[PDB]
C-alpha cells in the first residue's frame, strides 16, 4: 500500500486506479438494495478538437492536440447514487466530487483550446 | 583614387580577402534565406491547402 510520499510528484496522483487482466467477472445487482458509486475516476489520455471547416462544408474531423497544462487533467473522488430502475437498467446520478478540470490543449499551428473538462451533474 | 564602381577590384590580387568577401556574400544570402523563411512562417496560413495554398 502506498503513501503520499511514495506518490508525490511521480504523476501517479493523476492516474486512475487500474485492475489486472484477471478481473473479468460480474458484480451481482440486487434490485431490492440501494447502490452508490463511492469513487468515480476519469483519466483522459487523448484530447481531440473538431477542426473548423474550411468552407467546403464536408465532414470536419477531430484532430489530435498537445496537452500543455501537464498532469492536471483527471476527474476523481466523484460519488453519487446508482439507481436500479424498474426496467432493470442502472442510472448513475452524480452528486459531488472533483468533477471538473480546466484543460488547455494546443492545436497544430499554435491555437490553444481551453476547455472545462467535466462531468458535472452527470 | 578608385572610382566608386571599382572599389571591389582591390580583391583581384588578394585571394584571402576575396575568400573573406565571398564568405560575407554567402552569409548574406543564407541570412536572407533564414529571414525570408521566418517572415513567411510569420505570415503563412496553413489552415486551407485547397483554396488558400501557399501560392495564393
Ligand atoms: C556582398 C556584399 C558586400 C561585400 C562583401 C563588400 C566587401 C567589401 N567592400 Mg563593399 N559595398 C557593398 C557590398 C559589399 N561590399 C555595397 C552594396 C556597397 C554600396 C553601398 C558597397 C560599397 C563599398 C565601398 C564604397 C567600398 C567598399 C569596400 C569594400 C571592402 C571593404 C569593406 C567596406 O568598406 O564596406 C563598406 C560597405 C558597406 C558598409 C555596405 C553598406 C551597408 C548597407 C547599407 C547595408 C547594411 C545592412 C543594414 C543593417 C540593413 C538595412 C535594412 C533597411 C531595411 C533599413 C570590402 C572588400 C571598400 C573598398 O575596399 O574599396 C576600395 C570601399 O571603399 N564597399
Ligand atoms: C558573380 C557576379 C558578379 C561579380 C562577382 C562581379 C564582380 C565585379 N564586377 Mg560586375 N557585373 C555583374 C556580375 C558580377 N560582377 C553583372 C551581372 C553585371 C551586369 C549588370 C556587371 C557589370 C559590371 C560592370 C559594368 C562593372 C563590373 C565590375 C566589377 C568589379 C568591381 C565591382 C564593384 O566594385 O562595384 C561596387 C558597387 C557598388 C559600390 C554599389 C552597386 C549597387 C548596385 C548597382 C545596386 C544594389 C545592388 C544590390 C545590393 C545587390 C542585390 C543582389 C542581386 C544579385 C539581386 C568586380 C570585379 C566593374 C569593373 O570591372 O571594374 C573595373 C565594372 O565596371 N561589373
Ligand atoms: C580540400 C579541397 C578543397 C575543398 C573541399 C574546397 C571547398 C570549397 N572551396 Mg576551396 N580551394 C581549395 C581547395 C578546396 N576548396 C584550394 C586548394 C584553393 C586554392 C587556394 C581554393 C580556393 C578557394 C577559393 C578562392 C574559394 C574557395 C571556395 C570554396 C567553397 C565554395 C562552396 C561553399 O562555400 O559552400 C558553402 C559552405 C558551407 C556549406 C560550409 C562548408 C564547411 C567548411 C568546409 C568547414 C570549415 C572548416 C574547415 C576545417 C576550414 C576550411 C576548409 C577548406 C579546405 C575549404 C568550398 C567550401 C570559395 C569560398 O570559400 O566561398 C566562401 C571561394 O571563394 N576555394
Ligand atoms: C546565384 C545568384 C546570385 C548571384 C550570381 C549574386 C551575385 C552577386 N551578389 Mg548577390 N545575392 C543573392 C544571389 C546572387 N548574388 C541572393 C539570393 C541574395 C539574398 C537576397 C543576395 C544578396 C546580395 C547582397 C546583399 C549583395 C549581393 C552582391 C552581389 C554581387 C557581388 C559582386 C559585386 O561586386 O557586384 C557589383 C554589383 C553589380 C555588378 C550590380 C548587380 C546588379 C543586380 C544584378 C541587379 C540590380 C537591381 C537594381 C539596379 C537595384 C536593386 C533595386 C533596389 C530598389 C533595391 C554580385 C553581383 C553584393 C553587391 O552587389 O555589392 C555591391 C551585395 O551587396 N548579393
Ligand atoms: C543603419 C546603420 C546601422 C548599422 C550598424 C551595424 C554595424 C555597425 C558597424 C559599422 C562600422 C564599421 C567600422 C569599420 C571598422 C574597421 O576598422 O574597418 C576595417 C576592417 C579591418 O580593421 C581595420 O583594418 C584596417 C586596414 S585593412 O582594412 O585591414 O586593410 C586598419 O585601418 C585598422 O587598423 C583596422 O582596425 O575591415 C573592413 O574593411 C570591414 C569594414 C566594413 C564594415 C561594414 C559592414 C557592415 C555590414 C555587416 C552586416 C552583416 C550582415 C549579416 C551577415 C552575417
Ligand atoms: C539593398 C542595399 C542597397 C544599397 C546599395 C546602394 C546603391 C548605390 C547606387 C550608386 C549609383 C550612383 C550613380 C553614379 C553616378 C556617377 O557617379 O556618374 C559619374 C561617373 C563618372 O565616373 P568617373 O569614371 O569619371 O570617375 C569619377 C569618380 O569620382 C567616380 O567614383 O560615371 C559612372 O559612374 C557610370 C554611371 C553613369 C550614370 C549617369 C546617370 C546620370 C544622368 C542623369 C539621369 C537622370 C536624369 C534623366 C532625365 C531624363
Ligand atoms: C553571428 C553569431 C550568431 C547570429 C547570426 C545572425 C543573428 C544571424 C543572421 C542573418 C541575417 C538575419 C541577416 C541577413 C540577409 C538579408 C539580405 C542579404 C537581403 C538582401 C536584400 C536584397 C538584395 C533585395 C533587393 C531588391 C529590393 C530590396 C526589393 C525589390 C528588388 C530587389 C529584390 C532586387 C550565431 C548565434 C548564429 C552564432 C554565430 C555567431
Ligand atoms: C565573439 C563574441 C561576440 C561576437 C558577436 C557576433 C559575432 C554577432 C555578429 C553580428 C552580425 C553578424 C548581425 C547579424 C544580422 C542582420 C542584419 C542587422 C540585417 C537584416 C534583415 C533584415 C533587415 C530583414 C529583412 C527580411 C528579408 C531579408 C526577407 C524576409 C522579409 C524580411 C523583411 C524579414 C561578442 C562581440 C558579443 C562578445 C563576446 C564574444
Amino acid at each position: 500500500t502506498l503513501t503520499y510520499d511514495d506518490i508525490v510528484g511521480t504523476g501517479l496522483a493523476n492516474k486512475c486506479p487500474t485492475l489486472d487482466d484477471t478481473a473479468r467477472g460480474a458484480y451481482p445487482i440486487d434490485s431490492s438494495q440501494t447502490y452508490r458509486i463511492a469513487r468515480l475516476c476519469l483519466q483522459p489520455t487523448t484530447f481531440l478538437v473538431k477542426e473548423e471547416p474550411k468552407n467546403k462544408r464536408q465532414e470536419a474531423e477531430f484532430v489530435p492536440t498537445k496537452l500543455v497544462t501537464r498532469e492536471t487533467t483527471s476527474l476523481d473522488q466523484i460519488q453519487g447514487e446508482l439507481k436500479v430502475n424498474s426496467d432493470g437498467s442502472l442510472t448513475f446520478v452524480e452528486e459531488d466530487g472533483i468533477d471538473f478540470q480546466p484543460v488547455t490543449v494546443q492545436m497544430a499551428g499554435g491555437e490553444r483550446i481551453p476547455l472545462l473538462f467535466t462531468v458535472k451533474n452527470l | 583614387g578608385l572610382p566608386w564602381y571599382r572599389v571591389h577590384t582591390v580583391l583581384i590580387n588578394d585571394p584571402g580577402r576575396l575568400i573573406a568577401a565571398h564568405l560575407m556574400h554567402t552569409a548574406l544570402v543564407a541570412g536572407w534565406a533564414g529571414s525570408m523563411a521566418l517572415y513567411e512562417l510569420a505570415t503563412f496560413d496553413p489552415s486551407d491547402p485547397v483554396l488558400n495554398p501557399m501560392w495564393r
